[PDB]
């Protein structure tokens, strides 16, 4: 008779993840407050888009606020672009929808 | 200070899981109630961690951690190999009145000004006896906690145990800090090592014999040489006793004799040999050497006379 | 024989240091003054460079001070265990 | 120390050659400053090596 | 294998994203925003490399302490470094 917080659902799916990069065993004290470091994250990473998207005047939040973040993070230089990240991390089926290629009669999808 | 923490989690980890709480309940140097805080059904390692921050969060001494390692000492007691000295005393001299303050300040004195800097602790143990750890130093070196020397003295007698690590550079020193403290005038090392210090304590004090006099099959077989047979038990009984047998594990003899068999009879020099004994129990394996055949019925006396001569390592000349 | 390596490094450091010194306090005369001291200070690296010594060792001059101040403890501490020593 | 005088003599031959009154102040006072760190470490040195070999013979002495 | 400590994932589970998850999210904190279709994934992205940052951080304290196991004083020591450097 299970019951699951659907909040916790989510956090799940990053926890797992984390112990596989750890490659190391971890205590499950451990676990929980790797969980209290993930939604700190999400909050303070909300906030920090609501100020790049009000300083360009659009309320909406758009791709290239986020390019701008991740270049201030240092996740993205000169050499390496949105584009490469992308191809290293995510899936194909991810990549199709994000990555634009010309196809079929040059046409381009998504259009760029 | 991060030492006394690196030398009391270096001492917590030597210490078996299962007798951990022993240790820990006599040092009681923790509060009682801090103790259930800490879970031990869980990791040694986690265990180790939580008990270094109780210990930081209350001042820790370099004294306790000292008292730490003696403590967890005393119950193996064989992880060294010990030895033994004995000290001698004039004459007309007067039997002593032994205090133990007296000791331990002479004791102290000595050797805080023949060297400069040095840690020697004290644990007054039950059944009159001392323990003493000592860490040496130095005038211009710390004192080295690695390295340390434990001397066992019982009050009231010559004798002292000693373990052997590092001792052979400072062994007059404390040749004269012993014969000082005590208000004896000689002292010597008696020729006998040993891996087990309560068979030394036995041998020593010579009480490995306590027994006193007190009033208050198959016929078809043919058994030939049966009184060869009852001959040699009987030999065997009386020079092995019928107690039963501190329990050593070495015995060397140095040999200079003269070869005595046509060969080498012109030869006027010794013959020059050294040979070793070693068994998980000696004394045991020996005595059951003729009955099944190896040795003739009396054996030499070298090796029948370890206990009684408090002997261990011999020399033989011709 | 040439001096160590060493000994350049630290004296072309030093004269970056006192350069860089000297220049903070003059206003005017900049291109002049400084083409000046380098044309300077290359000519005295190559005389140094070209010089001849005596061979000999030497310890990097950072470290000269701490060092001379932990010998100077060590000496008041050996000098005052001696003394006790040789009274007892 | 036998080299000490042919950084001296270049002095020389730079005050002569240059002109510039505020440039000879300069030159001036970084030769002084110079000279000082010379000296100083100089000192320092012998004397750092000097007192090591009597510290070992001191410790030898004690034992 | 005790509950108190978790083994390192041999395997990794599928490289889904969680998308209805952070669309939730999203919304809860700031209602009055819109998201575009597609910026949710670039958030799962986001997190990735924050995770990544945060499990390479902790091995290394681990390591310092000479601990085979990963505590939770290492990670908290790494969530502080990196929760600063995330930020921009």
């Amino acid at each position: 008779r299970p019951r699951q917080d659907p909040h916790k659902a989510g956090l799940s799916h990053y926890v797992k993840l984390f112990s596989f990069y750890a490659k190391m065993p971890m205590e499950r004290k451990a676990l929980e407050m790797v969980e209290k470091c993930l939604d700190k994250y999400f909050q303070h990473l909300c906030d920090d888009l609501e100020v790049f998207a009000a300083h360009a005047g659009r309320k909406t939040v758009k791709p290239e606020d986020l390019e701008l973040l991740m270049r201030r993070q240092g996740l993205v230089t000169d050499q390496v672009s949105l584009h490469v990240l992308v191809e290293r991390h995510l899936p194909l089926e991810y990549r199709q929808l994000l990555i634009p290629c010309a196809y079929s009669g040059n046409s381009v999808f998504p259009a760029q | 200070d991060e030492t006394v923490a690196e030398f009391i989690k270096r001492t917590i980890l030597k210490i078996p899981m299962n007798e951990l709480t022993t240790i820990l309940k006599a040092w009681d140097f923790l509060s009682e109630n801090q103790l259930q805080t800490v879970n031990f059904r869980q990791r040694k390692e986690s265990v180790v961690q939580h008990l270094i921050h109780l210990c930081e969060e209350k001042r820790a001494s370099i004294s306790d951690a000292a008292l730490l390692d003696i403590i967890y000492m005393q119950f193996h007691q064989h992880q060294k190999v010990w030895e033994v000295f004995q000290m001698s005393k004039g004459p007309g001299e007067d039997v002593d009145l032994f205090d133990m303050k007296q000791f331990k300040n002479s004791f102290k004195k000595i050797l805080q000004r023949a060297l400069k800097n040095v840690t020697v602790s004290f644990r007054e143990t039950e059944e009159n006896a001392v323990w003493i750890r000592i860490a040496w130093g130095t005038q211009y070196t710390k004192p080295n906690q690695y390295k340390p020397t434990y001397v066992v003295y019982y009050s009231q007698t010559p004798y002292a145990f000693t373990s052997s690590s590092m001792l052979r550079r400072n062994t007059p020193l404390l040749g004269q800090a012993l014969t000082i403290a005590s208000k004896h005038h000689q002292i010597v090392k008696m020729d006998l090592r040993s891996r087990y210090l309560d068979s030394l304590k036995a041998i020593v004090f010579k009480q490995y014999n306590q027994t006193f006099e007190t009033h208050n099959m198959d016929s078809r077989i043919i058994h030939e040489n049966i009184v060869e047979k009852e001959r040699v038990q009987r030999i065997t009984q009386e020079t092995f006793g019928d107690y039963p047998q501190p329990q050593l594990e070495f015995a060397q003899y140095k040999l200079e004799t003269k070869f005595k068999s046509s060969i080498l009879a012109e030869r006027e020099e010794p013959l020059r040999c050294l040979i070793k004994f070693s068994s998980p129990h000696l004394l045991e394996a020996l005595k059951s050497l003729a009955p099944a055949g190896i040795a003739d019925a009396p054996l030499s006396p070298l090796l029948t006379c370890i206990p009684n001569k408090r002997m261990n390592y011999f020399k033989i000349r011709d | 024989q040439p001096l160590s390596k060493s000994t350049r490094d630290h004296l072309q450091t030093m004269m970056e240091s006192v350069i860089m010194t000297i220049l903070s306090n003059s206003i005017k005369e900049k291109e002049e003054i400084q083409y000046h001291l380098n044309f300077l200070k290359k000519r005295l690296l190559q005389q140094c460079e070209t010089l001849k010594v005596p061979p000999k060792k030497m310890e990097d001059l950072t470290n000269v001070s701490s060092l001379l101040n932990m010998e100077r403890a060590r000496d008041k501490a050996n000098e005052e265990g001696l003394a006790l020593l040789q009274e007892e | 120390n036998i080299v000490l005088p042919e950084f001296e003599k270049t002095h020389l031959e730079h005050q002569q050659r240059i002109e510039s009154k505020v440039c000879k102040a300069a030159i001036a006072t970084f030769y002084v400053n110079v000279k000082e760190q010379f000296i100083k470490m100089l000192k320092e040195s012998q004397m750092l090596t000097n007192l090591k070999r009597k510290n070992a013979k001191m410790i030898s002495d004690i034992e | 294998m005790a509950l108190s400590t978790i083994v390192s994932q041999r395997k990794q589970i599928k490289r889904k994203a969680p998308r209805g998850f952070l669309k939730r999210v999203f919304k809860r904190k700031k209602p009055q925003l819109r998201l575009e279709k597609s910026g949710d994934l670039l958030v799962h992205l986001n997190c990735l490399l924050f995770v990544h940052r945060l499990a390479e951080e902790s091995r290394t304290n681990a390591c310092a302490s000479k601990c085979r196991v990963i505590n939770k004083e290492h990670v908290l020591a790494a969530a502080k470094v990196i929760l600063k450097k995330s930020r921009g």
